RNA sequence: UAUGCGCAUAACGCCACAGAG
């Protein structure tokens, strides 16, 4: 839904790296290079951001007040 | 003395049945003085033995020449002199079978004696005039040392 | 409130006593087992955790002669504390050596 | 079973501590049964073919 | 549902606190178990034992 | 052989490899796996930190619902010094100046009135549509404002994305931070990970030359095998074997699996401590050694209280 | 794996496996003298299982004598081609034949034929000689030993 | 290495004609009713077992 | 993965 | 469950300090017992773990469509070359240590990234306990269901298997004292 | 064999005979439930009608739970596969007659 | 599987509805997973699974 | 009979689907 605060396996803070990851991928990096530029060295950290499906932007199209 | 057997052996073959347990080689040896032959499992990490090695094999009932006290309890703290100070590879195991051939003539010049050193097995076969001190459920010490010739 | 239970055997010898250390796990248990097995007057030592639902360890010490098995437990605790004090001194001295060599090599 | 009789011939002292009636007054009186088996073996020696 | 446990014996079962504070046994009161039952009465129906 | 303290103090040394903020690689030489694993386990689960425990919500009109948002907020590292606080007692719903911290998060998303210009990105259409960690405001209770300078009590990272809003939606809540060890809950753990590995020793049992040296250089991690042109021909040598990851790829090369020997140097550890940011990692290792000293002192005081 | 020929333990490893199999033994844990005395004191894995057995047979009882086979056949060990030695029957000294003498496991691996749900093995013979409580203790303590 | 007849179908007194070629002492059958009507009930019991 | 700065 | 038919009840929430850490500094978050493989032969779970580890390491997403790998170009050869290119082992194993002992485990432990699924069958919807309660208004036996807080059956095969024990007062317990012990009045004449 | 073990013939016989006496069924034992549950429980590990063709020269019978039901529950006069099985004699005249 | 069922939680009035909180896209999936756009409704999480006999609690299908 | 505080409220089957082992 929303980016997890910590990695599940080790407790590395990964929640502050989602917008940086999207800005690196829009700047035409490879996903492996974009995960290197964030310092995600263990693949436990690296699947937390690689495989994240961000359902909150789809879930906020139904935003109620529309005002 | 509490020496049950003493001889100089010579490794004639290594693992003939081809089973190759890790850290363990089976040595089929053959004597020099007697008609004895040996089959012996040794630890070859801590004490490696090659083909054609000549070693001196002693089997004792105790490690102390000043009376066979025969404790069986293991103190690492005992710095008193032992038989094991003159040897290189020392084990300790129980004799689990002895057998031979007899037809109303006891101990007819063949007497196997199977000793297990906590799982590392050993038979010592030959003329029964040298295999007297062995009996089943007895505790023995193997004490072998490579002779440098 | 009591963290330590000493459970002697059925014999009143006090040479084979199980120490129950409450609120404890493999950290102190394995480090103490290492430091008590260095004692020459210890016949047997091991620890185990009783159940995952509980938070305590059983620790057995068996001594050889006339010393009770409270003396190797206390000596193993003091020796582990002295180990950790020396590791603390070495670590802090090395970190201070790193911070002085680094702050002067860029200037 | 006859294969397990060597297990029973070994471990003999451990089993006898569990069976306290080798010497008891009421049991260990095998007279009737051993006489009956001796009678059966005597018949079978006199009659090899049934 | 059952789960495995090795650190109980073979003749044992692991009863949760969900069931242990709900399954009761009608123990009659004798003079040689009245301290145990008295502590059990003081603990009550939601504190084990 | 007894425990010789002098032999330990001769053979023990710590070598620091790299230390910056929130990472520390060092070595412990001549210490056993029992004590090294004790230090690793203390760093994982027994060095205490401050973390959010109770979340008092007043209004939460977002779609990140309430019990999810509470867990969300508990997983945020709070940059406090945990050594200045205490454990809150059992049953204190109201914590004092000694043992608690307060953070107020109160964010309302409204539509950007001007400068929208019929665009599409949310950064222009809305204001406060993403709730970050800079929105958490510290509420000093008691005399904590005089004890701590301004900007000291804060979260470690501002830009951890807490939630995400739309106009009309509001998050209004209040957080209480308590002290605990990571054995209790993983939110209290001060390290990203702390671990070790023994140092590998790669030796060459036979001189390796030519194209076999290039195969040997490629069957290992980049850096351990320096293949060099001494005569013009190439020979291989081990150079900094610390880089090897034990992929053990040399054991698939049939010819070259007889010329090397991969083992490990016994009692030579390489620690790596990665702090989340609550304390510096050298301070975490110092406190992790003092925790084990405190365990030993705990049971020595029990023995002296029995006697 | 542990009762295979060639599985050695130092003193610390021996005592930790022995105590972690015997989770709370009342009374003194009695130990075995090591299999190898020089160069280094090393215990085999069979001595770990044997110490475990001797410490759970009841105190007024004599430990059991047993001789059976294992589920792992003797040809499962063979790597090369066997050279036939004339005066040597190979299965006289083989890890198929299990031999237990006064509690000590002298030979053979301990797999499903012993302590599994298979007859005439170690725990069935403990059921027949000793009670069923002793078989429960053997199945409990071996489980903790092997998981340790 | 003996030789054995096997018939798909049952007539027990039909094979009594051929007592010089067949070992009728060891005659066997699946039908417990045929054995119960030819050899009695204590033979049909062993056939069931 | 690096040579240690602090010498032995 | 994994995506291969390997279902499983959580037995234990094991601490992170007691979990076997790899040489990369990484614990697992799920331990799988290797004895779920031989009788079930889900080899695709091994390939999924090697493939998911390669996908995480290189930053990729691998194709797991069936029938795209032949015997000439095997799946394990492909994902082993991927893991070799990432500097890991060809066979998917790593050098794990013991979190309880500190020592490096002698075996070489197969670890990867498997995509797990959480099934909706929870123990919170399955446990039940009945001490006393409502009874059926015809027979005065307990009622059925856990939402009505009712009793469980001690049916016919349980009756049979408890007759085979020889415990007759335990059937008398379960089937007379704990269902319906009524006291009727008869004329003895 | 060496190292005799202080055991005699008569005390070994007494050991085995007392063990045979103690291995009897105790009075009370529901042996009918045990026999019923010992026919019934292995029958769950018996499949249904595996259909072995086994060539033409051999025979096939009814397997599994249908044959077990024929024996026990039905006691039928007409089973699906009736059979007889008689050995022949080793006489040469018998082998030329069979 | 407790997955991510739908996007309209307040508009849906049905008796039980099982929601996974943070589901992840599988890193290793077939191409039909992307043809049918199954990342709109993902039903699982990637886990670092180690195949080891370590604890005594994972024999006979437990985990 | 259950809950709540002697008092107040609630006191079920039959089909059909779906599922667990
Ligand atoms: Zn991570």
């Amino acid at each position: 839904m929303i980016i997890p605060v910590r990695c599940f396996t080790c407790g590395k803070i990964v929640g502050n790296k989602w917008e940086a990851y999207l800005g690196l991928l829009q700047a035409e990096y490879t996903e492996g290079d974009a995960l290197d530029a964030l310092g995600l060295k263990r693949y436990c950290c690296r699947r937390m951001l690689l495989a994240h499906v961000d359902l909150i932007e789809k879930l906020l199209n139904y935003a109620p007040l529309e005002k | 003395a509490g020496i049950l057997f003493e001889d100089i052996f010579d490794v004639k073959d290594i693992d003939p049945e081809g089973k190759k347990f890790d850290r363990v080689s089976r040595l089929h040896c053959e004597s020099e003085s007697f008609k004895m032959d040996l089959i012996l499992d040794v630890n070859i990490q801590i004490y490696p033995v090659d083909l054609g090695d000549k070693f001196r094999l002693v089997i004792a009932s105790t490690l102390y020449e000043d009376g066979t006290l025969d404790d069986g309890e293991y103190n690492p703290t005992d710095d008193r002199p032992s038989r094991a100070d003159q040897f290189e590879y020392v084990m300790y195991g129980k004799v689990y079978r002895i057998e031979g051939d007899e037809t109303s003539t006891e101990a007819a010049t063949r007497l196997s004696a199977y000793v297990s050193y906590g799982g590392l097995l050993m038979r010592l076969q030959g003329d029964a005039n040298n295999l007297h001190g062995f009996e089943v459920d007895s505790r023995v010490y193997l004490l072998m040392k490579k002779l440098a010739f | 409130k009591t963290a330590l239970e000493m459970v002697q055997a059925a014999g009143t010898d006090r040479h084979c006593v199980t120490f129950v250390l409450h609120e404890e796990d493999h950290t102190l248990g394995n480090s103490l087992r290492y430091m008590i097995m260095k004692n020459p007057e210890v016949e047997f030592c091991g620890y185990t955790t009783t159940h995952p639902s509980e938070s305590k360890i059983n620790l057995r010490i068996q001594t050889r002669g006339t010393l009770p098995a409270v003396e190797p437990f206390q000596r193993g605790l003091n020796e582990l504390m002295n180990v950790c004090q020396h590791v603390l001194d070495k670590f802090e001295a090395s970190i201070k050596d790193y911070k002085d060599q680094k702050a002067s090599r860029n200037e | 079973q006859p294969k397990q009789f060597p297990f029973l011939a070994s471990n003999y002292e451990v089993i006898m501590k569990s069976q306290h009636l080798h010497e008891v007054l009421s049991r260990a009186d095998p007279k009737k049964a051993l006489h009956h088996f001796r009678a059966i073996k005597k018949w079978q020696s006199k009659h090899p073919n049934t | 549902v059952i789960c495995p446990d090795m650190y109980i014996n073979t003749n044992e079962i692991g009863i949760p606190m969900v069931f242990a504070t709900k399954l009761t046994y009608p123990q009659p009161v004798t003079p040689w178990n009245v301290q145990e039952l008295r502590q059990a009465v003081i603990n009550g129906p939601n504190v084990h034992p | 052989d007894a425990w010789d303290q002098d032999r330990f103090e001769k053979n023990f040394r710590v070598d620091v490899v790299h230390m910056d903020e929130n990472s520390l690689e060092f070595d412990m030489v001549g210490i056993d796996a029992a004590i090294a694993n004790a230090f690793r386990r203390i760093l994982l689960a027994e060095v205490p930190t401050m973390a959010v425990e109770k979340v008092l919500v007043y209004n939460n009109t977002s779609i990140v619902q309430d019990e999810i948002l509470a867990h969300r907020l508990g997983l945020i590292p709070i940059h406090a010094d945990p050594r200045l606080f205490e454990y809150r007692n059992q049953g204190d719903e109201e914590g004092t100046e000694i043992d608690t911290l307060q953070f107020r998060l109160q964010v309302r998303c409204t539509r950007n009135p001007h400068a929208a210009k019929d665009s599409s990105d949310p950064n222009e259409l809305y204001v406060n549509h993403k709730v970050y960690t800079r929105h958490m405001t510290w509420i000093p209770l008691g005399n904590q404002a005089d004890l701590f300078p301004e900007g000291t009590i804060r979260p470690v990272h501002d830009d951890i994305l807490i939630a995400q809003l739309r106009p009309g939606q509001e998050i209004d809540l209040l957080m209480h931070c308590v002290k605990g060890i990571g054995k209790d809950h993983a939110k209290f753990s001060p390290v990203a990970t702390a671990s070790y590995r023994l140092l590998p020793d790669i030796t060459l049992l036979e001189p390796v030359e030519g194209e076999a040296a290039e195969e040997l250089s490629r069957c290992f991690s980049p850096g351990v095998i320096e293949v060099q042109e001494v005569q013009g021909k190439k020979v291989a040598r081990v150079a900094n074997p610390r880089l090897d990851t034990f992929s053990r790829e040399i054991f698939r090369n049939e010819k070259l699996k007889k010329v090397v020997r991969l083992a490990r140097v016994r009692d030579h550890y390489i620690f790596s401590v990665e702090s989340t940011g609550v304390l510096p990692p050298d301070v975490l290792v110092s406190e992790a050694i003092k925790v084990l000293m405190g365990k030993c002192r705990r049971f020595l005081d029990e023995l002296d209280a029995v006697q | 794996s542990m009762t295979t020929r060639g599985c050695f333990f130092t003193r610390e490893h021996y005592m930790e496996l022995v105590y972690r199999g015997l989770t709370d033994k009342v009374g003194r844990v009695k130990l075995l003298s090591p299999s190898i005395l020089k160069p280094f004191p090393l215990w085999t894995g069979k001595q770990v299982v044997s110490t475990l057995l001797i410490n759970i047979i009841p105190e007024d009882h004599i430990p059991l004598n047993l001789s059976g086979k294992a589920k792992i056949t003797g040809k499962a060990w063979v790597k090369e081609t066997p050279r036939s030695v004339p005066g040597f029957n190979p299965d006289s000294m083989c890890e198929s034949q299990v031999i237990i003498r006064e509690g000590e496991l002298l030979c053979g691996v301990l797999d499903k034929a012993h302590y599994g749900s298979s007859a005439y093995g170690l725990v069935h013979c403990c059921y027949e000689i000793y009670g069923g409580e002793t078989s429960g203790k053997v199945l409990t303590c071996l489980a903790r030993l092997f998981t340790a | 290495k003996e030789l054995v007849l096997n018939t798909e179908g049952i007539n027990l007194p039909e094979l009594f004609k051929y007592a010089e070629v067949l070992d009728l002492r060891r005659l066997y059958s699946n039908d417990i009713h045929a054995i119960a009507n030819t050899y009695g009930i204590e033979a049909a019991l062993r056939v069931i077992e | 993965g690096n040579p240690p700065v602090t010498g032995p | 469950a994994s995506r291969h038919g390997q279902k499983g009840i959580l037995s234990r929430l094991w601490p992170a300090e007691d979990m076997p850490f790899t040489e990369s500094g990484m614990v697992p978050d799920i331990l799988f017992n290797p004895h779920g493989f031989p009788s079930r032969m889900t080899i695709g779970m091994l390939i999924e773990s090697m493939a998911g580890k390669s996908a995480a390491l290189h930053g990729l997403c691998h194709d797991a469509t069936p029938f795209i790998f032949s015997e000439e170009n095997s799946a394990l050869e492909y994902f082993g070359e991927m893991l070799k290119a990432a500097g890991y082992n060809f066979y998917g194993t790593e050098r794990l240590y013991s979190g309880i002992s500190g020592l490096e485990l002698e075996a070489d432990i197969f670890i990867g990234v498997v995509y797990y699924q959480r099934l909706r069958h929870m123990v919170s919807d399955k446990f039940q306990v009945r001490t006393t309660g409502a009874r059926d208004r015809v027979t005065n036996q307990p009622i059925g269901g856990r939402n009505v807080q009712g009793g469980i059956r001690f049916g016919e095969m349980e009756r049979d298997a408890l007759l085979a024990h020889g415990t007759s007062f335990l059937l008398h317990d379960r089937l007379f004292n704990c269902s319906d012990r009524s006291v009727a009045h008869v004329c003895v004449k | 064999s060496y190292e005799k073990s202080e055991l005699s013939l008569d005390r070994l016989r007494t050991l085995l005979q007392l063990k045979w006496q103690r291995s009897l069924c105790e009075p009370g034992e529901a042996v009918g439930l045990l026999a019923a549950q010992s026919i019934g429980e292995p029958s769950t590990q018996m499949t249904l009608n595996t259909f072995h063709f086994a060539g033409r020269g051999e025979m096939n019978v009814t397997l599994g739970i249908p044959r077990l039901r024929e024996i026990l529950m039905v006691a039928s006069a007409n089973i699906k596969t009736p059979m007889m099985s008689v050995p022949v004699l080793n006489t040469k005249k018998a082998l030329k007659r069979v | 599987t407790m997955g991510f069922p739908l996007l309209t939680y307040q508009d849906r009035s049905d008796n039980k509805l099982y929601r996974l909180q943070t589901p992840q896209s599988p890193l290793v999936r077939p191409s039909m997973y992307d043809y049918y756009d199954m990342d709109n409704y993902p039903i699982g999480t990637n886990a670092i699974v180690a195949v080891i006999s370590y604890t005594g609690y994972d024999m006979e299908d437990a985990m």
